[PDB]
């Protein structure tokens, strides 16, 4: 068990909090929301990316390289 | 880097760098969070927060 | 000297000069010593100069400090600037080293004569010299006899040059000048008013009639001095200890050195472009510094540079030497620096 | 300062200046100092521009700051706006610096042998001086003071604007102006009558005239605060502590700094062309910042870029400072920063 | 904190523990009006910073410039943007309010007195006491409320009708234009009934100035009686009370009109999200209020964003503020 410095530097967040848990849901509720948004978002892009949704003036394809 | 929809285009490199500055402060934000809060005793033994085999498993199915 | 609060204060040999702070005739000594150092040098290296000097080569080209400043002052200088005669620049060295030589042996006199202080000596009239650190009286007196002396040698200045004559760059030739009195010219001297820029005399006679009004006011304050105890006001202000006044003259020096250092690259008069060069420009980088204005191509640097930058650093270490002793002899101690990086505040009296 | 509750604070050397917050013989002294640092910046860069300058390329192409401002105010430029000679500028220069040593002096002074506390001075005309932070009645007479100052400075400028004259970019030389002052004029500008927005005043004459109004309006001011005390509601709304005081300065600053950086933007008759260079425009990013009307490459950048872009940033940043001081002095912890995370 | 759902005090939710906190509750409204605040100026600087002359605004995807162009800022006629600096005076005049608001906000916050209850008892703050349960109280605040939308209103209207104007999109400039004031025929928009038949969608088929700027005239006249109403009277009336409600606090229709935070703010938020539709209604058809030679022609988009704002502060928060304040009326 040596006492290095660097040690002593990071000790507290290795394992100042270990094992501690707020009881109930908490937070959980909340991060339900992200989820659900991040559900959306990705399910979005697909859609872009599959053509199924067409964005106004959004052409998903080679054409779109035009401007460099 | 352009906000606008068409940055969503996944053949416009224009995305690329949007992506990387917003999704960027989006995990800066989720790191800040994480190293404060606490986790919810209903989440933390569901998952087995304790055990780093959840951690092995979460990140392989991210993989 | 300075002791903070404990007395007898042992010095290393490299501070080791601070010993005889409390020795009136080994400060008499030293002092004779320093200024037997200082008229050696002016002879020496007048000799040393005259050793290497070049008729064909221009005379600041050549590094020279000496051979410049006894031509501008008379001294074997013919028309447009030519050393015809150098046989006076070894006659002047040689004085100065004479006179070096009577110096150095009244400092060995003085060292070893008799007590460390001049109070215990049985001379009864060496008695009358032993001075005080806190007496304002003695050192008045005595700084008037030192004033006298300046005086005296500003008047002989005067004299020399109106009967020997002196160089004249405007004119061209050695020539004797009137000594001006205009009290309203000194004063718009003074004031630097559009037309009468100190640093840009343009005629001897000006620069004359000032060197008359000077020797007259050192004389006048000499006496005054003298005859006359300080004020209280001036006991009230300045600390009665060596080193604030070893303070004070250090800032008067540093000072009068900045001066000289500007003078020196400027004005084309008393410092005339034949001897001395030509004139420098003052720059500002991170320090300053006197360009050459001259391609130092194949011509080195004009010995006007070396005076002005040389002086420059003179004054601006003087100035930084005054700083060290009056903040130690109004009684801030160094020490408490080493105390930057605690807790503890930095700062006492 | 704050030090909420608790006494004999210990303050770090990265902190070290609030030590002596509580001594005023120090504090006189630090603020001797820092003047002295200030006009010894004015002296040696006016020597420092002189010594990197060429009469040749356009002045505000050049990275400068001193020569053009002393060229406005005449002192080498006589017209078509071109530096002639340079020697008065050397001339202020080297007022500056030895105004510059004489502050400092002042400043040694009253670190080493002045009295630490002025009221503790056995000079007793030293006793006069002496301040608390929690009396508004002496602080009343010392801001009278520094108004009357201000106010001198700002009737001299306009005295030699309108004897010895100063650069007229309209006339192309410089001119002695005489004030053209008229209260209706100066209501128009404070109103930004659609004739009069302040910030584009197209005649000196007016620049001047304000100069005469404002400079009467600083030593009325100074005067009455000499005079009269301020008054019981004072104590209601202010603060009575240092840092109080320093949080309405900072915000006076700031509130000048955005004014003179907009100014130097956008005016082109108190900043002629020729000296500082062409109008610039402002433009808000994630940041504003003023950019320049003609292009900056092949000519760096004008002296109006770097002087309203400087300045902008300094009124920003005195403003959070303000804010700082302000919550500081109303007892707010920003230990609660660090300490709320810890519970959450 | 006044409530005990399941999580009152939890750090994500810590705004519900200034329900009480008057001082504190004011400050962080502050706070919030300089932020929304702050926006507004700030775009429309950076808008009129890449502004360029010879495009048209709906090409420069400016979402902030048409509804000032739409002001007659800066342009002339033909509807062409002229001069960029008015807009950069309210985007400055903007930041001033900003910097007001979040100066009153740090006030109320910090320095200010946390709850207004603990005013030094007629203190020139003792008379802004409010209680969450009392109905004169809040009676003035929502008078005095109305008198500055009605004068904002009434302002606006007069500076169309006699200083400088709008852009009138018929007449294709700036005018001052001359009002109509026939109030039935303004009023029959509310259930559509314009003068060319009945529309769809209701007050957004006005097809002239006069129409709208009359419109102002009536809401500003009308707002200002009802902030004469509220102040002069603080009283409860059986309009309010006794009125039918349907709740699980007593299972089915009950005349008490009740009366709680949470409910005050879900009539508050149900307000807005129907404001919301409101104006995504006019945005989508009206195009009197939005020229297209400013706001463009296809206007979908933002039609659409406004219906999704409105469907989630209606329902959303509407039904969930109301559930709650509901609930806790089982006090
Ligand atoms: C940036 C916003 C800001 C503004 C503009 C501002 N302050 Mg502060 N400010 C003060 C004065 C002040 C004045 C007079 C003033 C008006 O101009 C301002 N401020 C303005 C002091 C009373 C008070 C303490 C000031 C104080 O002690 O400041 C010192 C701070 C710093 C960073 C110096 C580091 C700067 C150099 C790069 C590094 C030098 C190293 C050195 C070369 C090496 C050794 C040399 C040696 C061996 C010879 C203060 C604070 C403080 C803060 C903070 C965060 C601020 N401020 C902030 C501001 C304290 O912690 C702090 C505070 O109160 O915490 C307790
Ligand atoms: C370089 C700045 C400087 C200047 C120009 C300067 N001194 Mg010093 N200076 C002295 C004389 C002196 C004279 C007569 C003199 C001008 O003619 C100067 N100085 C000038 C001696 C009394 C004294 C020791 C001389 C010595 O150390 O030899 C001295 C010191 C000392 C120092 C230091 C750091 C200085 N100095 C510095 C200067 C001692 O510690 C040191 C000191 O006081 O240690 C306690
Ligand atoms: C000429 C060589 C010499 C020089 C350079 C010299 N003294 Mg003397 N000199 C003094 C001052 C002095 C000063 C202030 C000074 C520099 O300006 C000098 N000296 C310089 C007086 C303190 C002291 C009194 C004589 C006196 O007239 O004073 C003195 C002496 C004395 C002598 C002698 C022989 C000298 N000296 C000699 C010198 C005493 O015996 C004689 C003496 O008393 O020896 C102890
Ligand atoms: C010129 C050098 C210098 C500067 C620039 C300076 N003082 Mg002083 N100065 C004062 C104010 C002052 C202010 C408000 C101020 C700002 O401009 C300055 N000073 C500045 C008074 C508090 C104080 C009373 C004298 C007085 O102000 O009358 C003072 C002094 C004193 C001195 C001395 C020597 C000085 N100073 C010197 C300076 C006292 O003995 C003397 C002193 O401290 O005796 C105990
Ligand atoms: C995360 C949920 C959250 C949001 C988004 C939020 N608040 Mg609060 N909120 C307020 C305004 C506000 C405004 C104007 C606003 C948005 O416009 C918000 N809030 C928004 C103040 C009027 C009021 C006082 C705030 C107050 O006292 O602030 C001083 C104390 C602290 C620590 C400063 C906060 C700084 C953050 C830690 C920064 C961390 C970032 C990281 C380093 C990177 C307030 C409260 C408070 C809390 C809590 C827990 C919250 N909140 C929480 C939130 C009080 O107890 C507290 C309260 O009232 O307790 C009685
Ligand atoms: C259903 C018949 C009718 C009645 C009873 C009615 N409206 Mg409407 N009505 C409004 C107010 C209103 C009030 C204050 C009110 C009184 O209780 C009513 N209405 C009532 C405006 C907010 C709104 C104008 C937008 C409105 C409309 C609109 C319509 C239509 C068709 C109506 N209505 C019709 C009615 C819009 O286009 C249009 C619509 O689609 O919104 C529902
Ligand atoms: C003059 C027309 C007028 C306008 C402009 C107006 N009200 Mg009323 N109005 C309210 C809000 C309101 C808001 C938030 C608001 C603007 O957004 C308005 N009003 C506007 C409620 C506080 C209150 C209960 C409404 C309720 O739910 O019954 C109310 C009423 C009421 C009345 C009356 C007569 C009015 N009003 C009148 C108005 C109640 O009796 C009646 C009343 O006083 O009951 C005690
Ligand atoms: C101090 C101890 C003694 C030093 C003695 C040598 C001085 C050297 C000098 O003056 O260099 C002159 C040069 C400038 O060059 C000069 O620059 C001049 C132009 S200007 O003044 O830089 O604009 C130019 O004319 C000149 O020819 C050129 O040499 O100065 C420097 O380079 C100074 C660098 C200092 C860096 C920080 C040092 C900190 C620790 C000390
Ligand atoms: C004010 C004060 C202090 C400060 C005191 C100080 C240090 C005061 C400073 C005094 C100075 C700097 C005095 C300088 C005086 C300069 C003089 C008298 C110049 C004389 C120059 C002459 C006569 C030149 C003459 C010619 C020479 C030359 C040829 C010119 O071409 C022309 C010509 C003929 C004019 C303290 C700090 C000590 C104590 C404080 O409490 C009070
Ligand atoms: C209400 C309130 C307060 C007040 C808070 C604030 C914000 C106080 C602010 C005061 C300000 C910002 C005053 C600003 C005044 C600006 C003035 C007076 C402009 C003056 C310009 C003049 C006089 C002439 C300028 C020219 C002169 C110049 C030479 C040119 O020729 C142009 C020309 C003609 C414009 C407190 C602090 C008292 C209490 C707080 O809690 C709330
Ligand atoms: C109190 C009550 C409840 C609530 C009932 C509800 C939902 C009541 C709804 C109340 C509303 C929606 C009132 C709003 C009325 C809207 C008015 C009066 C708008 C007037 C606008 C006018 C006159 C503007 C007109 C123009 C002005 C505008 C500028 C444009 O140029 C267009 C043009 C010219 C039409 C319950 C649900 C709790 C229980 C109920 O039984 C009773």
């Amino acid at each position: 068990p040596k006492q290095t410095w660097w040690g002593d530097v990071l000790k507290g967040n290795n394992n100042s909090e270990a094992g501690k848990f707020v009881p109930g849901w908490g937070t959980t509720p909340v991060m339900a929301g992200f989820v659900v948004m991040i559900t959306l978002l990705l399910l979005i892009m697909l859609q872009v990316y599959n053509h199924t949704i067409v964005l106004d003036g959004v052409d998903a394809g080679w054409t779109s390289l035009g401007g460099f | 880097p352009d906000w606008r929809p068409f940055a969503f285009d996944p053949y416009n490199p224009t995305g690329l760098v949007t992506h990387h500055i917003s999704a960027g402060i989006a995990l800066i934000i989720g790191g800040i969070f994480h190293t404060v809060s606490r986790p919810s005793e209903r989440l933390y033994n569901a998952l087995s927060m304790g055990n780093v085999e959840t951690v092995l498993s979460s990140s392989v199915a991210f993989v | 000297m300075q002791t903070y609060g404990n007395q007898n204060v042992e010095y290393g040999w490299w501070s080791g000069n601070s010993r005889f702070t409390d020795f009136s005739a080994q400060f008499l000594a030293a002092h004779i010593g320093q200024i037997a150092s200082m008229t050696f040098f002016a002879g020496s290296i007048t000799l040393f100069e005259l050793s290497r000097y070049n008729p064909d080569i221009p005379l600041y080209a050549q590094g020279f400090v000496c051979l410049p400043q006894l031509s501008r002052v008379g001294f074997g200088v013919g028309a447009g600037g030519a050393v015809v005669d150098t046989y006076p620049f070894f006659a002047v060295g040689m004085i100065h080293l004479f006179a070096a030589a009577v110096f150095g042996s009244g400092a060995i006199f003085h060292i070893l004569t008799g007590p460390k202080v001049l109070a215990d000596s049985d001379s009864a009239a060496s008695q009358r010299f032993h001075f005080e650190w806190d007496d304002f009286e003695t050192q008045g007196r005595i700084l008037g006899h030192h004033l006298l002396f300046l005086g005296s040698g500003a008047l002989l200045f005067v004299v020399w040059a109106a009967t020997h004559g002196i160089y004249d760059p405007n004119v061209g030739e050695v020539r004797a000048v009137s000594p001006g009195f205009d009290i309203v010219r000194i004063f718009k001297y003074g004031w630097a008013t559009p037309g009468f820029n100190p640093f840009f005399v343009d005629n001897l006679e000006d620069v004359m009639g000032g060197h008359l009004f000077i020797a007259l006011i050192d004389i006048a304050g000499g006496i005054y001095h003298i005859l006359v105890k300080p004020w209280p006001y001036t006991e009230r202000i300045f600390t009665k200890s060596g080193e604030a006044l070893l303070g004070y003259a250090l800032g008067g020096l540093g000072l009068m050195g900045l001066v000289a250092a500007y003078f020196c690259s400027v004005n084309d008069v008393v410092f005339p472009v034949e001897f001395f060069g030509p004139v420098l420009q003052p720059n500002l980088g991170f320090l300053p510094n006197f360009a050459d204005t001259l391609d130092v191509s194949a011509s080195g640097h004009t010995s006007r540079f070396w005076i002005a930058n040389f002086h420059y650093f003179w004054g601006f270490y003087c100035i930084q030497g005054h700083l060290f002793h009056a903040l130690r002899a109004s009684g801030f101690d160094f020490r408490v620096l080493t105390k930057f990086f605690t807790t503890e505040t930095v700062e006492l009296g | 300062m704050q030090t909420y509750g608790q006494t004999d604070v210990e303050y770090g050397w990265w902190s070290g200046n609030s030590r002596f917050s509580d001594y005023s013989g120090q504090f006189l002294a630090a603020h001797n100092g820092q003047i002295a640092s200030m006009c010894f910046w004015a002296g040696s860069f006016t020597l420092f521009e002189v010594s990197r300058f060429n009469p040749d390329l356009p002045v505000y192409q050049q990275n400068l700051v001193c020569i053009p401002q002393l060229a406005r105010a005449g002192w080498g430029v006589a017209a078509g706006g071109a530096v002639v000679d340079t020697y008065p500028y050397f001339a202020i220069a080297m007022i500056h610096l030895v105004a510059a040593a004489i502050l400092g002096a002042g400043a040694l002074y009253g670190v080493t042998k002045g009295p630490k506390v002025l009221a503790d001075s056995e000079f007793s005309g030293a006793q006069r001086f002496h301040f608390e932070w929690d009396d508004f009645e002496t602080q009343g007479r010392i801001l009278g003071h520094h108004l009357l100052f201000l106010g001198a400075a700002c009737l001299l400028f306009a005295t030699w604007a309108c004897t010895h004259g100063v650069y007229d970019p309209v006339a192309g030389e410089v001119r002695a102006i005489s004030p053209s002052l008229n209260l209706v004029r100066f209501f128009k500008y404070g109103w930004a009558t659609p004739g009069f927005n302040p910030y584009f005043v197209n005649n000196l004459e007016d620049v001047i005239g304000g100069h005469f109004f404002v400079s009467s309006l600083y030593i009325a001011g100074g005067i009455w605060h000499i005079l009269v005390k301020p008054w019981p509601y004072t104590d209601k709304i202010f603060v009575k502590s240092g840092e109080a005081l320093l949080a309405y300065a900072l915000a006076g600053l700031a509130f000048a700094g955005f004014n003179a950086a907009y100014f130097c933007s956008v005016n082109d008759v108190v900043f002629p062309v020729e000296l500082f260079g062409p109008v610039l425009e402002a433009k808000l990013n994630v940041t504003p910042y003023f950019a320049e009307t003609l292009d900056a490459s092949d000519g760096g950048h004008t002296t109006r870029f770097w002087i309203s872009n400087f300045h902008y940033y300094w009124a920003f940043y005195c403003l959070q400072g303000h804010l700082f001081h302000a919550l500081r002095s109303y007892g707010f912890d920003f230990r609660r920063i660090p300490r709320a995370l810890a519970s959450l | 904190t006044s409530v005990l759902s399941n999580f009152e005090n939890e750090w994500w939710a810590g705004n519900v523990r200034m329900t009480d906190l008057s001082g504190m509750l004011l400050g962080a409204h502050l706070c919030h009006a300089a932020l929304m605040s702050v926006v507004p100026g700030a775009f429309i600087v950076q808008e009129v910073a890449r502004y360029q002359p010879g495009v048209s605004l709906p090409d420069q995807g400016m979402i902030f410039m048409p509804h000032l162009a739409a002001l007659g800022v800066g342009v002339g006629a033909g509807g062409e943007i002229v001069d960029t600096y008015p807009f950069f005076v309210i985007g400055v005049l903007h930041f001033f309010i900003a910097a007001v608001c979040c100066a009153a906000g740090l006030f109320h916050t910090f320095r200010g007195e946390t709850d207004l209850n603990d005013a030094p008892d007629d203190s020139y703050a003792a008379a802004f006491r409010y209680e969450w349960d009392d109905f004169e109280s809040l009676s003035t605040i929502v008078g005095h409320h109305l008198v500055f939308i009605s004068v904002a209103c009434l302002i606006f209207a007069v500076n169309a009708t006699y200083g400088t104007g709008m852009y009138d999109i018929n007449t294709d400039t700036v005018h001052q234009i001359s009002p109509n004031l026939n109030p039935i025929t303004l009023i029959g928009y509310l259930f559509g009934f314009t003068p060319d038949g009945w529309s769809g969608a209701g007050m957004a088929a006005v097809n002239n100035m006069e129409d709208v700027i009359g419109g102002h005239f009536l809401i500003g006249v009308i707002d200002l009686l009802g902030a004469a109403f509220h102040i002069l009277y603080r009283k409860p009336t059986p309009l309010f009370t006794k009125h039918p409600v349907f709740s699980p606090a007593n299972g089915g229709w009950s005349n008490v009109g009740m009366l709680n935070s949470e409910l005050i703010l879900s009539w508050s938020v149900a307000s807005v999200g129907f404001m919301g539709i409101s104006s995504s209604l006019f945005i989508r058809y009206c195009d009197v209020a939005y020229p297209p030679v400013f706001h463009g022609v296809d206007r979908t988009g933002a039609a659409t964003l406004q219906l999704i704002l409105g469907l989630v502060w209606m329902l959303g928060g509407g039904l969930w503020h109301g559930l709650r304040g509901e609930r806790l009326y089982a006090a």
